């Protein structure tokens, strides 16, 4: 039960599902690692305001609507990942940049 | 598979002290929130103290403020609980716990926020 979604954009933001792996990550967007009863909101350092606001909405949906409330949403920042994220993805590499939005 | 193991419980007299420790084993990549719970005979599982990933912000149950001091050692990957001025209402099995999902702040007072636990240690304060 693992999914990853990329949250990329500006004023129109898209949440697209992606491989569960560090390779999918970049330092400029937000990602949502669905871990069942725990949901990880991870935003790159160079994330924009919009992505982080939509990222929060995407998280809400999984908990409220796919996990019927039974889920905690943990917000973290590039370089300060929860031990549980590193357990799943292995140790984080120097992440590549994000593209234009 | 991070594991937890408690040590250092034992017997103590009403007024005495005791120090509990929890060693985290298995592969880890970073620091994490840890906490102490206890369970008395009859009674159910209750919070005692929890600490943030860095050891910087702590929280204490009502029974616990003043007498207990929680600290963390991140290279050792342990957690400690110093228990001063013990009375027999403190007699219980004391459990180590970890919240690997929390990225900042101490742990909460609920057990369901803790995902990793040890098998406990016995603490007996007799009057
Ligand atoms: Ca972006």
């Amino acid at each position: 039960v693992q999914r990853l979604f990329q949250v990329k954009g500006r004023r129109v933001v898209r949440a697209t599902e992606v491989p569960v792996s560090w390779e999918s990550f970049n330092n400029g967007d937000c990602f949502i690692l669905d871990l069942g009863n725990n949901i990880h909101q991870w935003c790159g350092s160079n994330s924009n305001r919009y992505e982080r606001l939509k990222a929060t909405q995407v998280s809400k949906g999984i908990r409220d609507n796919e996990r019927d409330g039974d889920a905690r949403v943990h917000v973290s920042e590039e370089g300060t990942e929860p031990e549980a994220m590193l357990q799943v993805l292995g140790p984080k590499p120097a992440l590549p940049a994000g593209t234009e939005d | 598979q991070v594991q937890l193991q408690e040590s250092g419980g034992g017997l103590v007299q009403a007024g005495g002290s005791l120090r509990l420790s929890c060693a985290a084993s298995g592969r880890t990549f970073s620091s994490f929130v840890m906490g102490w719970f206890r369970q008395a005979p009859g009674k159910e599982r209750e919070f005692v103290a929890s600490i943030s990933r860095s050891g910087s912000v702590t929280r204490y149950a009502d029974s616990a403020k003043g007498r207990f001091t929680i600290s963390k050692d991140n290279a050792k990957n342990t957690v400690s609980l110093q228990m001063d001025n013990l009375n027999p209402d403190d007699t219980a099995v004391y459990y180590c716990a970890a919240d690997l999902h929390r990225p900042y702040g101490p742990g909460s007072q609920r057990t369901d926020d803790y995902d990793t636990w040890g098998q406990g240690t016995q603490v007996t304060v007799s009057s």
